[PDB]
């Protein structure tokens, strides 16, 4: 039908009206029970996901005009006395609680010795909604609401406020938990021929518990040692026992994207310990090219520190990765040579000078290759997609193509394509040879060109 | 013609006295003055004379100060706690208006005044100009409330219980007795779940239990309905509750008054699961009221 | 109508 | 101090307890409705499947085919042993047996469809109970291949 939905922002219209219209006259009793009234409709089941986001926004818009009118009110000095307990007598926990949320961050304001107790409360007393939906937007409005007023460091020195960056980081982590949690029994909920449109739906919500992650990074009280101390270690808790796909693939990503590069550097072997300890299900691959693209643009960023010599990337990620899909049970083979590409592209960026790197991922790959008793690999195939955007990386990012001709290990790989793609390859690299014009060529070099015109007739 | 005289009572400290309410049946509420056990009583019976030329003559006056218990509306079911009298006049007559001064000295008022279904509790003082035939009587009622302290023990609440192998729960309530603007401040922690629960409250109930031995009458009336969990927890779950009792202004509990009549207060837990199917535990809560320091 | 279970004790 | 802010104070919960799956799990389906004999015999049987994870069903997953007399006999059984006040059947609908109505009688299809939802609607209900979980007749019923009546109701 759908009428449901507008029916709701119909009869939330009406109350929302009613509502300031009694702020207009002062009498905030009759306001807040018609503010009651409105939020009434946020307690239905009947809508689906996307719905109920629309009537949340609504209702979130009018619940602005109030928060700011107790704002001021209790700016210009006439705060109103027991509103933080009168709030709580509704009967239905659901207004109860987006109210006491709405009336606790203007106490915090007001009142800045009472901020540790109450964000304490308001985390705290959403407990109150077990109901994976409803729950997951109350929990949303408690992080909004709280956004501006959460402890941090580069605060106004005010000797009377409490709450330090500590109860911030225990106030959000606590948050993230209970949304993951909500989050993750959406998986279980309703008749389980739904499974699909069940999973469809919490996709629509994952950025819901994201905005907790989010909002960790925005915490300028947040430095390295606090991310791999308590951050990370706190994240990573949920992420690994949740033993949800689905979830995982999306915090690991959301990770990635959200704390900055300096904080993945100090974070890399437990961060790929964990990749290594995810479900199936999950795209591992996804994550550790995400992380790798990252730290590659963090490379090439000029007016900023690039990668300390201590934390040996290339080392760290030839072996974290080869024990991650290790890990796996059926990785693809087009997947591993997949990484097998990041690791060029990774040494490429973060080391041009050391080539010995780039022949080291080559040489793994052979030894890839060769491990897998393989059956000649056809150029429709995958793989051969994968090896082929592989070995033209050296050649289309190198200055000098002198260069690609000196690496030992960049040939025996043409061994493995199709009679095809050896043709195909091989007229690539000489091309790239006569495009950009030819110097003497050395000894071991010489040797090179003779083999690629080889394999291109042959 | 009217009436040919006029009683008022007006107390000595009538300005300076605070006053109470008291709800009455549908919906009402009465304002009478405020006194506690102990409190004397005093002030002047004034006599209003309406008819000048007319004469009133009368086999005396008195004034009454009366407590007592009053059962299903039923004039012959009175019972009277307290009655202490004033003689104001002999038989006589009573030309014009006069006044009379009266005083009750320290006055005992062990109960406190309630009016419920079966059951009302009040005092008053009655002004009664005796006549030949048919006596002029004036009622003018007055609030008793009954305080008291800090109880010496109180233990917090605290109990497992379920259906076998489909719900355990631990419920706790943080105290046995809460004053009349108390907060209920509690938990129920999780045990074990193989049902699918829609949503929990706890709700406050009134007893009010007239009558004697097997001659019981309970009229029960749910004062508070307060939703506090909204969906399916799972077993390790804990789920707060706080509930303020100043929303909802209940009676204090008050046992076996005067043999007669009892009031009590249940704090009922109630899980409501998918097919409407509804799981409870009462458990009886005391309440009072406490005495502001002064 | 609708039904009602008490709570046993453990 | 401006608010009261009182809580008891919680047991951290088991991550395995958090995330892992509920322990409530139960849904039965009553579909696929077919007739079963030729003339004066006929009757239709619906299929009853179960899927659960609570312990008391001997079978997580099962499937059987039952008449609606089978769902007589259950409900029958359970206004006996069970003190469970048990819902409604959708009806004996006996004049659709008679011959020469205006429509297919006993299977007319707008008959069969809501004859279908109602026992859904009923066993759904039944099952959910926990005092009727107990009684051996709802498990004979759901994952019993066939029913047997001279049978000494236990548990």
């Amino acid at each position: 039908g759908s009428k449901l939905l507008d029916e709701a922002i119909q009869a939330v219209k009406v109350q929302s009206f009613q509502m300031k219209r009694c702020l207009d006259k002062n009498k905030l009793m009759d306001a807040l029970k018609h503010a009651s009234n409105m939020l009434g409709e946020l307690r239905t089941s009947m809508l689906s996901p996307k719905s109920y986001y629309e009537l949340y926004m609504a209702i979130s818009d009018e619940l602005h005009y109030l928060e700011v009118y107790l704002t001021d009110e209790f700016a210009k000095g006439r705060k109103v006395a027991d509103l933080y307990e009168l709030v709580q007598y509704a009967g239905n926990i659901i207004p109860r609680l987006y109210l006491l949320i709405t009336v606790g961050v203007v106490y915090v304001k007001s009142f800045p010795q009472s901020r540790k107790d109450i964000l304490k409360d308001l985390v705290e007393m959403c407990r109150g909604v077990q109901h994976p939906l409803r729950g997951l937007f109350l929990r949303n409005y408690l992080l909004q609401c709280t956004r501006n007023i959460l402890p941090d460091e580069g605060e106004p020195t005010d000797e009377e406020t409490t709450g330090d960056i500590s109860d911030s980081m225990d106030f959000v982590l606590l948050n993230f938990a209970e949304m993951n949690k909500l989050w993750v029994r959406m998986q279980h909920q309703g008749h389980s021929r739904d499974r699909e449109k069940r999973e469809r739906e919490r996709q629509e919500l994952r950025i819901l518990v994201g905005t907790n992650l989010v909002r960790l990074s925005q915490l300028e009280g947040v430095n390295v040692e606090r991310y791999k101390q308590i951050v990370l270690t706190g994240i990573l808790e949920q992420v690994v026992n949740c033993r949800d796909a689905l979830a995982q693939e999306y915090l690991m990503e959301c990770i990635i994207q959200v704390f900055p590069d300096e904080f993945h550097l100090q974070t890399l072997n437990p961060f790929l310990r964990a990749c290594a300890e995810l479900h199936q299900n999950v795209n591992v691959k996804n994550i550790i090219i995400a992380l790798i693209d990252r730290l590659a643009l963090f490379a090439h960023r000029e007016d900023g520190p690039g990668i300390p010599a201590d934390i040996k990337l290339f080392d760290i990620f030839s072996q974290q990765v080869a024990t991650v899909i290790q890990s796996r049970q059926d990785m693809p083979s087009e997947d591993v040579v997949s990484l097998q590409v990041s690791l060029i592209n990774l040494a490429m960026k973060c080391y041009p000078d050391r080539v010995d790197y780039v022949d080291k991922v080559l040489e793994t790959t052979v030894e890839i290759f060769n491990k897998l008793n393989l059956e000649h690999i056809a150029t429709s195939s995958a793989v051969s997609k994968e090896l082929t955007r592989l070995l033209k990386i050296p050649v289309d990012t190198y200055n000098n193509i002198l260069t690609v001709l000196k690496l030992k290990h960049f040939h025996p790989l043409f061994e493995y394509f199709d009679y095809e793609s050896r043709k195909s390859m091989s007229c690539y690299v000489l091309s790239n040879v006569l495009d950009y014009n030819t110097e003497i060529v050395s000894q071991d070099q010489v040797d090179s060109i003779m083999n690629l015109v080889s394999t291109l007739i042959q | 013609f009217g009436p040919i005289c006029e009683i008022d009572i007006v107390l000595n400290d009538g300005e300076t006295r605070k006053m109470a309410e008291m709800k009455t049946e549908d919906g009402k509420v009465e304002k009478h003055y405020l006194f506690y056990d102990g409190e004397s009583v005093s002030g002047k019976v004034n006599l209003a004379f309406k008819q000048p030329g007319k004469r009133l003559e009368h086999q005396g006056i008195r004034i009454e100060f009366v407590g007592q218990i009053e059962l299903f509306n039923d004039k012959s079911n009175t019972h009277e706690f307290v009655n202490l009298v004033k003689e104001l006049a002999l038989p006589g007559e009573l030309t014009q208006s006069r006044s009379y001064d009266f005083e009750f000295m320290q006055v005992e008022k062990p109960y406190e005044s309630y009016i419920g279904a079966n059951v009302r509790l009040r005092y008053f003082l009655k002004v009664t100009i005796v006549r030949r035939l048919t006596d002029l009587v004036k009622e003018y009622d007055l609030i008793v409330h009954q305080l008291a302290t800090y109880p010496d023990v109180n233990n917090s609440i605290k109990m497992e219980v379920g259906i076998e192998d489909c719900l355990h729960i631990e419920f706790e309530y943080n105290k046995s007795k809460y004053h009349l603007k108390d907060v209920i401040v509690g938990k129920i922690y999780f045990l074990l779940v193989r049902i699918k629960i829609q949503h929990m409250e706890l709700q406050l109930i009134k007893k009010e239990i007239t009558g004697i031995g097997p001659s019981t009458t309970t009229e029960t009336e749910t004062i508070a309905k307060y939703e506090i969990m909204d969906g399916a927890p799972v077993k390790g779950e804990s789920i707060p509750i706080r509930l303020f009792l100043a929303g909802y202004d209940p009676t204090p509990t008050m046992r076996d008054v005067n043999k007669k009549f009892s009031v009590r207060y249940f704090l009922n837990l109630v899980l409501v699961d998918e097919e409407d199917r509804r799981y409870f535990k009462q458990q009886e809560i005391i309440l009072w009221r406490k005495a502001p320091e002064k | 109508q609708p039904e009602l279970y008490l709570l046993n004790t453990m | 101090t401006v608010a009261d802010t009182r809580r008891l104070i919680t047991k951290p919960q088991n991550l395995n307890d958090a995330y892992g799956p509920p322990s409530n799990f139960l849904e039965i389906d009553v579909s696929n409705p077919q007739t079963v004999g030729v003339g004066r015999g006929r009757f239709t049987t619906y299929e009853i499947r179960v899927k659960t994870n609570l312990p008391i069903f001997k079978l997580k997953e099962s499937t059987v085919r039952r008449r609606y007399s089978d769902f007589e006999w259950l409900r029958s059984e359970l206004e006996r042993e069970s003190k469970v006040v048990v819902p409604p059947l959708p009806g004996k609908a006996f004049l659709r047996q008679l011959p020469f109505r205006g429509d297919d009688g006993i299977f007319d299809d707008n008959f069969i469809e809501e004859r279908k939802q109602g026992l859904e609607q009923f066993i759904n209900k039944v099952a959910g109970h926990p005092l009727a979980q107990n009684e051996r007749c709802l498990h004979m019923f759901l994952q019993d291949e066939i029913i047997d009546k001279s049978y000494t109701p236990s548990k």
